[PDB]
DNA sequence: TTTTTT
DNA sequence: TCCGAGCGAA
DNA sequence: TTTGCCCGGA
């Protein structure tokens, strides 16, 4: 077919999809010769998810010409569940397609399971939203960010991130009181994966809705480290690196009341 | 969309793209355009009857304010979406209180067909509208003001979209004729305007049907005969013949005339009643009792027709109602 | 007012504002005897007004008047009072106020009006209009109100007709028969009668589907036509033959898949000269005990297992 | 063939088989070439060809193989609440149109949209109809709607505005006799002259009823096994029409004006099971076309018949309504 | 964007609120001397209720506003759980304020709160009054249960008079350099019907549209209130003039049949100059037409028939 | 069963004994039943409509149609409320009364009936391949009691699946049947038997039950008192025999049911006393009747025609009464609370007298 | 299951 | 075996 | 100035 992309095991694609399933409903995949990119926007238009999968994630990949596949994530996840984590999963599409084929095939037997999901006429640009020179760029292990978010979300519906010279501060103020976590950069040559990195030109102070961060931290299952890029005038970028590509969340900050 | 815009129904193919293509609402268009020009956009309410240009205008305004990428910069909700209290408190409030993802600027929330929202959701909207005014503006659209709460009405700047007057419809028809290579006679244009009741959707749908009804639309001309054929509507001459027979002839001849006129082109009874009411409205009557009897009895007949019933008995009812009412004229 | 005059005046002395005792009664009427509210009123008013007397009591009373919703019996009493429907009374208690009375309890007000609108001596009767003619006009309006009520609670959910219903079900008929009450205001009997009718329709459905395999009728025809003959095959033989009719009654019950419970239910249905309670009470306990014993001593066919 | 009732057996297969709705069928046939079908609102009285027309149009547009993937049909037998409209209908309207095969593209116009048929749309709640409004407009690029109804006033004004209206006319002897005669010839039904036109007169605008009446009459004739023609008296007996003699008896009782006599006659009359609506129709015909009654009498009786027919349309007791009508006529 | 004038010129101090003079004076007195009672503020839309409560709170609490005020409105969750936990805890919390000052709970749009939730507030109001005081604002005061009304000071606001609206409008006009004529401001007042929000909105709309605020420019964009048109229709002496008003001023302006009929009902209800029995007959006829329209038969003929029947009655 | 109205009910078109022309028509329908249209039987109560429906089904499918069993079917509403429907069935047909479920009758049409329409059935007693080679038959009793929504739900099921299902609807009046449903049906008028036919049937019963009978005129009296209702006449014969020791006499009186006696008493009361107090007592009587399963429409009809029989009233009174009956019969159709409309009718009647 | 106020 | 919750649903 | 039936549970 025009597009043929084989995942060695369907579990890879299932985990990738589960990494952002809860935040958005409709997703637009563009497949090109260099791989598959995808974008989605949440119902309130406050959060945007951007996925990139390179050809190295695939055992075999072929995309003769660019193609766009719009689909609902609930139907896709329902179908992905009908297949086994061990089977080989081939995504197949034809030119000007009305559906996407998910082909679950196991080499042990001669059992083929072919699903066809009807596609939507979702006409929307991606805009490649990424500001060039972000004010502050930091990176830290995913488990620690998850813990900070989970602790502070019990206190308030909003979480403030303040970046200043050599210090990252998370703050939440609520009905029963307030909490404040301060971390500092540190390089540990024995365990680089625990490192906390901070580069910054302009200090930053931005407020975010807690429920959105609670959704965003679900990407921690796909990467041990999370990168955070912040600017005074731009959405905040939360990036989780995959073995081949990436999962990005662009979250708009609250208006300064 | 699929293939060209030539595959679309005319009501959608001719949807205004910019404010200059909205016709017959000049005061509103001028005011809102200068609102945008000066940077003073208040919370808006567009109130009016079907097909007068409300959705067209608000979408054109969004396009002008935000450019071609407006669709990712506004929150548009209508009756096809859930808009309960939970949606107001989560989706709408989050969008109102947060910056734009794509391009910096103020937020626009469009509540189309707002008369479909419950009282509780509308009340939840009050302090959302007031609290986030600095960065967010709401536009509400409605056909029925009575389903909107007084508190919601107070907070909006109201603009009434009128039934489209004759001149605006005429200009839009001229544009359509040029684009379709169509010809339209003056009497046909008059009949079209009369039957549209100032609803542009009716004009465009009828015109498309008329073009489909021609043998050769390049040479054939849309005459009023064509309009009446495709609409299955009475000619004015038929209405006058029936009314004359009712007012001046004996019962046998009036019954015969009604039945024969109806059989000629398979006319519906309700259409005859509407046409005759329009004719009788212009009559000068000595006795107010004549007007009273006519209106009450004909309204009763229209209501009974709306539920089905026996067509022959209803036609005889119309004849008797008119005769008995004019007996009062002495 | 006397039980609290001393307290209010002591407060006036302590807080240093002039209270004329003669107006206290009105204050007491303003708040309907709510002592907390009268103290709140004095506290709030004395902030800028240091003298409460005959020159300001009227507007203070107007501004602070207790607008308390009434309970159903009270709603019915006020709605049927003839004073509020006279020229001056209508000027004072407006049409809007009467509709608000409907909205105080909009599930019982129509029922209360329909219960009690026959129990007045009217003072609003028009010249030459007898009491019965006014009652007939009210009854017609109540029927129309029922039609509106049906439309409100349909799948359409037409709550915008609620004011109209208030007029048709409560205000207009009351306006026709308003006067004085010729007795106490009574709770609506419709609720209990509706409950009883529901019970008996359930019982009728059960009996119908037990006898379905043998009869040819709908349930209504069962009640109107069959049951009177079943009474002669199932009860009268007891009266004419004591315990000798047990076997024949059991044979009929078996033919129609009837239980002892069905027997009781059936006998409950009859009205007028055919009421059975006193007749069955008179049957000797020997016959009833033998009937029950013989019935429980054998098996009986079943029409519907685990209904 | 021998397993279909005639109404379903002779359902039109294509647009050229619909008989008397040319004013609308012509417009529809033009879209096989213009390929810009508008949103449609078919409305009209029972058994005039609305469902047949939409089905035949979809067949002509998509061919037998591609139809199923291009149609969503929802009628009064399906659940159509606001949640259904907001989820199932919206989701179908959103989808990309199924890809047509090469053979399909060769043999059929294959327009670039799908069709949603809301048959019996007048049974949908006003709120669900409201929920359809923006779905119809936003996805016009790939979806066209067809609403079908008997009572156009049950469709909310915004939806009627969005739709292009097609009124289906009543079918009578003037415009449906050809189709009825075709069916009669196909089935080898022998009839006297006048019988088919009488059937269509009795049917009162409904061709389904006329065909069913023809089938019942042919069954009677075949059972009789005598080779004779079906008569008009036989057809009227099958159609529940009151015999002219009985109607004359009623008219004479009304003329006499004695309340008790009218009451007793009506009580006896009801035992025959005559439908009150047919009785009222026949009385209307008898009185309004009678040269022996003057203008005032006919005005009054026309209103009386209108009132009684309206009351019967609400499902009332036929005995009570008929007796009231006859008493009122008698006192004219 | 720039602030709409309604929000730009929202009063920040009590002395900028017009109308309800005696009550505003009492509120200024309280703000100066502390000891704020529990209070219920009620009245019609857009007359200064929310403004007054917020101004009073700001003046009372100064810089302690952020920690000393709990505001909840219809956009918030206010079920029995919230009343029993969040509000109770806020009432119980420590907060040192200057003498005569208390924490303030503002319950805006309180008439939408359920009866059970209101019941849950009674003892919290009573037990913690030495540190917390409650302010309710509502449009329909009869929706606040009597036990809560008992614990509160009752402040019923009246509609704004033409003079108060004129004074506030003149202040804004001088601040904004607006050119106007007396007839223009009178037209603004006429179309506002005592709602200051609407007066300012229509002033902005007229200025944006046509620059100069005179009567003709005002009425180019602002409609005369259709309830007054409907009243004129109902009071006309002969059927033809009433039908003429219906045709020209309502039906051909685009007002829906349902809007016309519901307004007719509301206006007839309040026609104090027509005897009540006549209004009951008229209401019956109006309701018949309303039911027909709800069935989907909302045509001009139905409304004309309604008018004819009303004429038969009032004759 | 044991009661004579049931013991002697005919079981075939050959055993029918009144309205011979209708019997011939039914035989004509059953001659070639493969293209049988949907049927709608209408006529007065108790004349033999269901007897004839069963006889027609017997003629089409054989005596097995009389081997009936009852089964309970479950349904759930959108509000999650549980509902049960009793369904009568033979190997060849189903019988349902959807009005049993009130306003939820629509569910019965949209789920149960539709399912029967879409499925094939097994048969290991008449078919050699285990599948039933025949359409399914569904009898809908009290079809004029279906709500408009349920009737609408029938429309497309009757057309789409005509291959697999045929409907027989039975009703006592067609007035509440919507026009689209009547358009889809072959309408069969079922008139009441004459008094001679009733007398012949009753005489056959008298002979088979060894009842002593002084004169045949007695049967005629019964036949006249039943007003064409054959069920009523057979039950009345049995009751009279039981009360006269299985020996009818010329003096033996006709037995009226309890509810009829109550209604006649109410008529005498209304005629004697026109006043508010009388109206209150009348309300009590009406509540008593309604609570014991006498439907409101039956009460109105019986009261109207009892009043019109009063000898002391004049033509003006009677015309007023029949007008008021028409108006309030429509009210009963359009409303919910029956006592409201019945009381309104009684009040207007009292005023007119 | 809840329309309106002046 | 006894008791009445909560709803009006015949 | 508050009915009739009779829940779920003991
Ligand atoms: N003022 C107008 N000028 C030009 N075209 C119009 C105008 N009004 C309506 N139309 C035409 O009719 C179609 C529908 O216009 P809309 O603006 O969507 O109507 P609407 O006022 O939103 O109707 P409702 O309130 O949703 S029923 C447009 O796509 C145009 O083709
Ligand atoms: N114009 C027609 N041409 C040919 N046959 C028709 C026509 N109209 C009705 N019929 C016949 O009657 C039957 C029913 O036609 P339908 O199209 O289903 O009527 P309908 O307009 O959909 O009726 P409703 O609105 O559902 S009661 C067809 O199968 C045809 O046999
Ligand atoms: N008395 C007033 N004096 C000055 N401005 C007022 C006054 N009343 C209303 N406004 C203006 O209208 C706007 C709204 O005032 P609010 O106090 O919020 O009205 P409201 O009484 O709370 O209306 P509701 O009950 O929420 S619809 C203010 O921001 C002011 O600009
Ligand atoms: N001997 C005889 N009895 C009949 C006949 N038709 C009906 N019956 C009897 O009359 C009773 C009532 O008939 P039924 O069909 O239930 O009346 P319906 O369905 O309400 O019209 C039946 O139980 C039979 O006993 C007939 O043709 N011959
Ligand atoms: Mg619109
Ligand atoms: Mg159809
Ligand atoms: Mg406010």
């Amino acid at each position: 077919s025009m597009l043929e992309a084989k995942f060695e095991e369907a579990s890879l694609f299932k985990r990738i999809i589960d990494g952002f399933k809860d935040c958005v409903q409709l997703v637009n995949f563009q497949c090109k010769e260099d791989g598959i990119i995808a974008q989605a926007v949440d119902d309130s238009r406050v959060l945007l998810v951007s996925l990139e999968i390179g050809v190295e994630a695939f055992q075999e990949y072929r995309c003769d010409h660019p193609v766009t596949l719009g689909m609902d994530l609930t139907s896709l996840s329902k179908i992905l569940r009908c297949g086994n984590n061990t089977d080989t999963l081939t995504l197949i599409a034809d030119n000007t397609p009305d559906s996407i084929i998910l082909l679950f095939e196991d080499t042990k037997k001669d059992r083929i399971a072919e699903y066809s999901l009807k596609l939507m006429d979702i006409d929307a640009d991606f805009l490649k939203i990424e500001e060039l020179q972000y004010d502050s760029t930091l990176s830290l292990p995913s488990s620690e960010f998850s813990k900070i978010v989970r602790d502070l979300s019990q206190l308030s519906d909003s979480i403030n991130i303040m970046i200043t010279k050599e210090t990252i501060k998370f703050v939440a103020d609520g009905d029963i009181g307030s909490g404040s976590v301060i971390i500092k950069p540190f390089v540990d040559m024995e365990h680089p994966e625990t490192s906390i990195k901070l580069e910054m030109d302009q200090p930053v102070d931005l407020t975010f809705g807690a429920k959105y961060l609670l959704d965003i931290i679900k990407g921690s299952s796909l990467s041990d480290r999370v990168g955070i890029r912040l600017s005074s005038e731009a959405p905040a970028l939360f990036q989780f690196d995959l073995k081949s590509g990436f999962l990005q969340f662009f979250l708009a900050p609250k208006f300064n009341d | 969309e699929k293939r060209s815009k030539e595959n679309l129904p005319w009501v959608e193919k001719y949807r205004p793209e910019t404010l200059d293509e909205v016709y017959g609402q000049n005061e509103v268009i001028t005011t809102v355009r200068k609102f945008v020009d000066e940077g003073k956009l208040p919370h808006l309410l567009f109130y009016g009857p079907p097909g007068t240009g409300k959705t067209s205008t608000i979408v054109a305004l969004a396009r002008e304010i935000y450019g071609k990428n407006y669709s990712n910069m506004v929150l548009e909700l209508n009756a096809s979406d859930d808009r309960g209290i939970d949606v107001v408190r989560n989706q709408i409030k989050d969008f109102a209180s947060t910056r734009q993802i794509f391009s910096k600027g103020f937020k626009l929330i469009i509540l189309d067909e707002a008369d479909a929202m419950t009282n509780a959701a509308q009340n939840a909207l009050r302090r959302v509208i007031e609290r986030y005014t600095k960065n967010t503006r709401f536009c509400v659209l409605a056909n029925y003001a009575h389903k909107l709460t007084p508190a919601l009405l107070s907070r909006c700047t109201r603009f009434r979209f009128q039934p489209l007057p004759q001149e605006a419809i005429e200009r839009r028809i001229a544009n359509v004729l040029v684009h379709e290579k169509l010809k339209l006679s003056p009497n046909a244009e008059k009949a079209l305007i009369e039957l549209s009741n100032g609803d542009m959707r009716r004009v465009l749908n009828v015109l498309q049907s008329c073009k489909a009804t021609l043998d050769n639309p390049d040479e054939d001309e849309i005459s009023d005969d064509v309009i009446y054929e495709c609409c299955g509507a009475p000619r004015p001459s038929d209405l006058k013949a029936v009314l004359k027979s009712i007012l001046e002839d004996d019962w046998g001849t009036a019954h015969y005339t009604l039945n024969k006129v109806r059989s000629a082109k398979g006319l519906a009874l309700i259409d005859l009643i509407e046409g005759i009411v329009k004719i009788l409205e212009d009559y000068e009557l000595q006795n107010e009792e004549t007007r009273v009897h006519l209106l009450t009895k004909l309204a009763d007949i229209e209501y009974s027709i709306s539920k089905g019933g026996n067509d022959q008995i209803q036609g005889s009812a119309v004849i008797g109602a008119i005769k008995a009412s004019f007996e009062n004229e002495t | 007012a006397n039980s609290i005059k001393s307290r209010l005046m002591t407060i006036a002395i302590r807080e240093k504002f002039k209270l004329d005792p003669n107006v206290i009664d009105r204050l007491i009427q303003t708040t309907r005897g709510d002592i907390r509210q009268v103290i709140n009123l004095l506290s709030t008013i004395s902030t800028t007004t240091k003298t409460i007397n005959h020159e300001n009591i009227n507007e203070i009373s107007k501004a602070w008047e207790k607008n308390i919703a009434l309970k159903p019996f009270d709603i019915a009493h006020k709605m049927l009072d003839g004073q509020i429907y006279s020229d001056i009374g209508s000027r004072n208690f407006t049409l809007n106020d009467k509709i608000a009375l409907y909205f105080d309890d909009f599930d019982f007000t129509p029922l209360m009006i329909q219960e009690n609108y026959l129990s007045t001596r009217p003072s609003v009767l028009k010249p030459g209009q007898s009491h019965l003619e006014a009652v007939a006009e009210a009854a017609n309006c109540i029927s129309l109100g029922d039609i509106v009520e049906k439309k409100i609670r349909s799948s359409e959910q037409l709550w915008s007709l609620l004011p109209l219903h208030a007029v048709l079900s409560s205000v207009y008929p009351a306006s026709k028969v308003a006067g004085h009450m010729a007795g106490r205001i009574n709770f609506t009997a419709w609720l209990g009668q509706n409950s009883k009718s529901a019970k008996y329709y359930r019982l009728l459905q059960e009996i119908h589907y037990h006898t379905r395999l043998g009869t040819s009728t709908d349930k209504i025809g069962l009640r109107l036509d069959y049951l009177p003959t079943f009474r002669k095959r199932l009860l009268d033989p007891f009266l004419k033959q004591g315990a000798d009719a047990i076997s024949s009654v059991i044979e009929v019950m078996d033919d129609y898949y009837l239980t002892k419970e069905d027997w009781d239910s059936i006998m409950e249905f009859f009205v007028g000269p055919d009421v059975t309670t006193a007749i069955i009470k008179k049957i000797p306990a020997t016959v009833k005990s033998g009937f029950t014993r013989k019935y429980n001593s054998m098996t009986h066919p079943v029409a519907i297992y685990r209904t | 063939l021998a397993q279909q009732p005639w109404v379903e057996k002779y359902r039109p297969k294509n647009l050229d088989e619909v008989t008397a709705q040319d004013h609308a069928v012509t417009v529809l046939k033009k879209t096989l070439k213009s390929a810009n079908l508008p949103h449609m609102l078919f409305y009209g009285p029972p058994g005039t060809g609305k469902t047949s027309t939409i089905l035949a149009l979809t067949k002509e547009l998509y061919g037998p193989d591609l139809m199923k993937s291009r149609i969503l049909e929802l009628n009064a037998s399906d659940e159509r609440g606001i949640s259904i409209v907001r989820e199932k209908v919206k989701n179908f309207a959103r989808l990309t149109v199924s890809k047509p095969s090469k053979h399909d593209l060769e043999n059929y116009p294959c327009p670039p949209y799908k069709i949603i048929i809301l048959d019996e749309a007048d049974s949908m709640t006003a709120d669900a109809q409201s929920a359809l409004r923006r779905t119809m407009e936003t996805y016009s690029g790939v979806t066209r709607f067809c609403l079908i109804c008997n009572y156009v006033t049950r469709i909310i004004d915004p939806l009627a505005s969005r739709c292009s209206k097609f009124r289906f006319k009543a079918l009578d002897a003037s415009n449906a006799i050809d189709r009825l005669r075709f069916i009669s010839e196909q089935e080898n039904v022998k009839c006297d002259d006048g019988v088919l036109e009488r059937i269509l007169d009795i049917s009162a605008g409904d061709l389904r009823r006329g065909i069913t009446l023809l089938q019942s009459a042919s069954k009677g004739a075949q059972y009789l096994g005598d080779g004779k023609n079906i008569t008009s008296t036989q057809v009227e007996e099958l159609a529940g029409v009151v015999p002219h003699d009985i109607l004359i008896e009623i008219v004479e009782k009304v003329k006499s004006g004695d309340f008790d006599e009218i009451k007793k006659y009506v009580n006896t009359f009801m035992k025959s099971g005559w439908s009150a609506a047919s009785v009222v129709n026949q009385l209307h015909e008898y009185y309004i076309t009678n040269d022996n009654f003057d203008t005032n009498f006919k005005n009054q009786i026309s209103w009386l018949l209108f009132t009684t027919d309206s009351r019967l349309n609400n499902g009332t007791n036929e005995h009570i309504q008929l007796l009231n009508l006859l008493v009122k006529i008698s006192q004219l | 964007l720039q602030l709409p004038w309604v929000e730009k010129y929202r009063p920040q101090v009590l002395s900028d609120i017009v109308g309800n003079k005696e009550t505003i004076d009492r509120l200024q007195q309280i703000a100066k001397d502390g000891n704020m009672p529990h209070m219920i503020i009620s009245g019609m839309p857009g007359i200064g209720k929310t403004t007054s409560v917020h101004c009073l709170a700001h003046e009372l609490l100064g810089r302690s506003y952020a920690d000393g005020v709990l505001e909840l409105n219809a956009s918030d969750d206010r079920g029995i759980d919230v009343v029993r936990n969040q509000i109770k805890h806020f009432a119980q919390k420590k907060l040192h304020l200057p003498p005569g000052k208390h924490k303030i709970v503002i319950l805006d749009e309180a008439d939408s709160m359920t009866a059970g939730a209101q019941q849950a507030l009674r003892r919290t109001m009573e037990l913690y009054s030495n540190s917390t005081r409650f302010a309710f604002a509502c449009n329909q005061s009869n929706k606040i249960i009597e036990p809560l009304q008992s614990r509160c000071a009752i402040l019923r606001y009246s509609k704004l008079s033409d003079e108060d609206v004129l004074k506030r409008l003149l202040q804004i006009i001088k601040l904004e350099d607006v050119k106007y004529t007396n007839d223009g401001l009178e037209a603004i007042i006429f179309t506002a019907e005592g709602d200051m929000r609407q007066a300012i909105n229509n002033l902005q709309s007229t200025v944006a549209g046509h620059g100069l605020v005179n009567a003709d420019n005002v009425f180019k964009i602002v409609d005369s209130p259709h309830p007054l048109i409907v009243k004129k229709m109902l009071l006309a002496s002969n059927l033809e003039d009433s039908i003429q008003i219906l045709r020209t001023d309502l039906w051909k302006k685009g007002y829906s049949s349902i809007d016309i009929v519901t307004t007719s009902f509301r206006v007839t209800k309040n026609l104090a100059q027509v005897k009540e029995s006549v209004r009951l007959e008229m209401i019956k006829e109006i309701g018949l037409t309303h039911m027909r329209i709800l069935e989907g038969v909302g045509t001009y003929l139905q409304l004309a028939s309604m008018l004819a029947k009303i004429h038969k009655l009032n004759n | 069963m044991s009661l004579w109205v049931d013991k002697y009910r005919p079981k075939s078109l050959n055993a029918l004994s009144h309205n011979e022309e209708l019997t011939n028509f039914l035989k004509s329908l059953s001659d070639q039943p493969r293209d049988l249209p949907h049927l709608l039987l209408y006529g007065p109560n108790g004349t033999g409509k269901k007897t004839r429906c069963m006889a027609l089904l017997e003629s089409i499918f054989g005596p097995g149609v009389y081997r009936l069993k009852i089964d309970v079917r479950q349904f759930v509403t959108a509000s999650n409320r549980k509902l049960e429907l009793n369904v009568v069935s033979s190997p060849y047909h189903l019988e349902i009364t959807p009005s049993d479920m009130g306003n939820n009758d629509r569910i019965v049409i949209q789920e149960l009936l539709k399912e029967v329409a879409q499925m094939e059935q097994v048969d290991f007693q008449d078919s050699k391949d285990g599948l039933a080679h025949r359409y399914k038959c569904v009898i809908i009793n009290e079809a004029n009691s279906l709500t408009k929504d349920a009737q609408a739900a029938l429309r497309r099921t009757m057309e789409k699946y005509s291959k697999n299902i045929r409907l027989i609807m039975v009703c006592d009046s067609m007035s509440p049947i919507i026009a689209p449903i009547k358009s889809r049906c072959l309408l069969i008028r079922c008139p009441a038997p004459s008094d001679s036919e009733i007398s012949t049937i009753l005489s056959d019963v008298v002979t088979n039950e060894r009842i002593q009978l002084e004169t045949k005129d007695i049967l005629k009296r019964i036949a006249q008192a039943s007003n064409g209702n054959l069920r009523v006449s057979l039950l009345m014969l049995e009751s009279m025999a039981l009360n006269n020791e299985l020996a009818l006499k010329s003096s033996s009186p006709i037995i009226k049911p309890d509810w009829i006696i109550v209604i006649h008493k109410l008529t005498r009361k209304i005629v004697k006393e026109r006043s508010v107090n009388s109206l209150i007592e009348c309300r009590a009587v009406l509540y008593d009747l309604l609570a014991h399963c006498i439907p409101a429409n039956i009460i109105l009809k019986e009261l109207t025609f009892s009043l019109l029989d009063v000898e002391t009233l004049n033509t003006t009174n009677k015309s007023s009464i029949i007008e008021y009956s028409s108006v309030f019969d429509e009210r009963l159709s359009l409303g919910n609370k029956a006592i409201f409309h019945l009381e309104g009718f009684i009040a207007k009647v009292m005023c007119c007298l």
